[PDB]
């Protein structure tokens, strides 16, 4: 633990880059989280919502 | 635009329907702004015959 | 059947041509939810029931 500083930092950017990865996963309330689903299963008045 | 159709066909003259005159007769832009009027017209466009 | 009773039947191993259902002026209302009805030529389903 004598470079925990520098190892600080690296986890730090490696976990807020993970979580901007991750949170593509979320659907924010939409019927999926993947664009290709909702533009092959929906016209475009409901895929634009 | 002025045209003659069914009861049951008047929910078609109306951005983002599916439906039949809708596709292959009159067709309106999602981005359609403007009126749609319709009037019961069995008095004057039918015949007993 | 009726409706407290109303029969499920299970669709599956078939191929399924919609068009003949969008295409048909016999029904009053068609109206799908979660999918496009002019979409469903174009996917693959599973657990279809009617």
């Amino acid at each position: 633990s004598a470079l925990g500083k520098l190892q600080d930092v690296v986890n730090q950017n490696a976990q807020a880059l993970n979580t901007l990865v991750k949170q593509l996963s979320s659907n924010f309330g939409a019927i999926s989280s993947v664009l290709n689903d909702i533009l092959s299963r929906l016209d475009p008045p409901e895929a634009e919502v | 635009d002025s045209f003659v159709i069914r009861g049951d066909e008047v929910r078609q003259i109306a951005p983002g329907q599916t439906g039949t005159i809708a596709d292959y007769n009159y067709k309106l832009p999602d981005d359609f702004t403007g009126c749609v009027i319709a009037w019961n017209s069995n008095n004057l466009d039918s015949k007993v015959g | 059947a009726s409706v407290y009773a109303w029969n499920r039947k299970r669709i599956s191993n078939c191929v399924a041509d919609y068009s003949v259902l969008y295409n048909s002026a016999s029904f009053s209302t068609f109206k799908c939810y979660g999918v496009s009805p002019t979409k469903l030529n174009d996917l693959c389903f599973t657990n279809v029931y009617a």
